[PDB]
């Protein structure tokens, strides 16, 4: 039966509590899904700015270790090179 | 680790599709399966 | 390991350095004997060379074309992918209901528009 | 009779087929992708 009224019913429609089953109207149910929309688009703006200003935060508290790790993969990159350049120059010296 | 015993059988070679030959696209199905997936949780909380 | 085993009779650190005169003599005494005789492309020093994407045991045919699509720009370093939809990911508008649309189409927007 | 036991699949969740659009299918092709891709720069790099 709940499978049936989830196949007949939309998956949409079901998950509004304001689609009545008396409600045989298109006006009502757009009226609805313009309501539940606009409550959506509300709850996301909240959501974004409360993501938004948790996000800020973060970066002010670790902006300094952000920095720092930057730099390191920097010195490693660098490092890895003069080893190579290194290892190459030893073979080099060796068979010299 | 006692009440679970695995299955030892073939594995189940699931066929590449050839919209799936290059890496924008497959990039493109992860995408938009988890955005149904999402879509789907959004409205099975919903339901419930 | 390297595969040189030419010896050669020098000394840097005992025999004196080479003026640039010098140099410039033996350099162009090394390039007479390269025009002398052809280079060899099958010498036993030189390793082999790099085999092609769809030679290669390790990249797959998609990489293959990956690499072909890459190489077919003219800057590789700025050769960016198309990126995916990340617009569906914003807040959505409401949409313009138009006074002549119908109540399915309006319904099925609404519901689109509610999805995202 | 003792040790064959049977094999029940629960109904709970939605049938879904096994396609190459799943996200563990995704998943396990990016990861294919990514150690090939790993395999070749290494080859690559060890003749460099």
């Amino acid at each position: 039966i709940w499978n049936r009224r989830e196949e007949n019913l939309n998956a949409l429609r079901l998950g509004l509590g304001y689609y009545d089953s008396d409600s045989e109207d298109g006006e009502d149910d757009v009226a609805n899904i313009r309501a539940t929309l606009e409550a959506a688009l509300d709850r996301l703006m909240a959501s974004a700015e409360k993501g938004n200003k948790l996000e800020k935060k973060l970066n002010l508290h670790l902006g300094g270790y952000k920095n720092r790790a930057e730099m390191l993969r920097k010195k490693l990159g660098e490092a890895h090179a003069a080893l190579e350049k290194a290892r190459n120059a030893l073979a080099g010296f060796q068979v010299l | 680790e006692t009440d679970l015993l695995p299955i030892k059988t073939s594995r189940v070679v699931r066929p590449r599709p050839p919209n799936f030959t290059s890496i924008p696209s497959l990039l493109k199905a992860f995408q938009d399966e988890w955005d149904a997936l999402v879509l789907e949780t959004y409205t099975t909380r919903e339901q419930l | 390991m390297p595969a040189i085993t030419t010896v050669h009779e020098s000394l840097p650190y005992i025999d004196p350095e080479p003026t640039p005169e010098q140099r410039a003599a033996a350099e162009a005494l090394i390039a007479e004997e390269r025009a002398k005789v052809p280079d060899d492309p099958y010498h036993a020093l030189l390793p082999p060379p790099l085999p092609p994407l769809n030679e290669s045991r390790h990249l797959t045919p998609i990489l293959q074309n990956e690499l072909a699509r890459l190489a077919s720009s003219p800057d590789p370093q700025a050769a960016k992918m198309d990126a995916l939809d990340f617009s569906r990911y914003e807040a959505p508008e409401m949409p313009s209901i138009d006074s002549s649309q119908s109540l399915e189409e309006t319904a099925s927007q609404l519901w689109e528009t509610l999805k995202q």
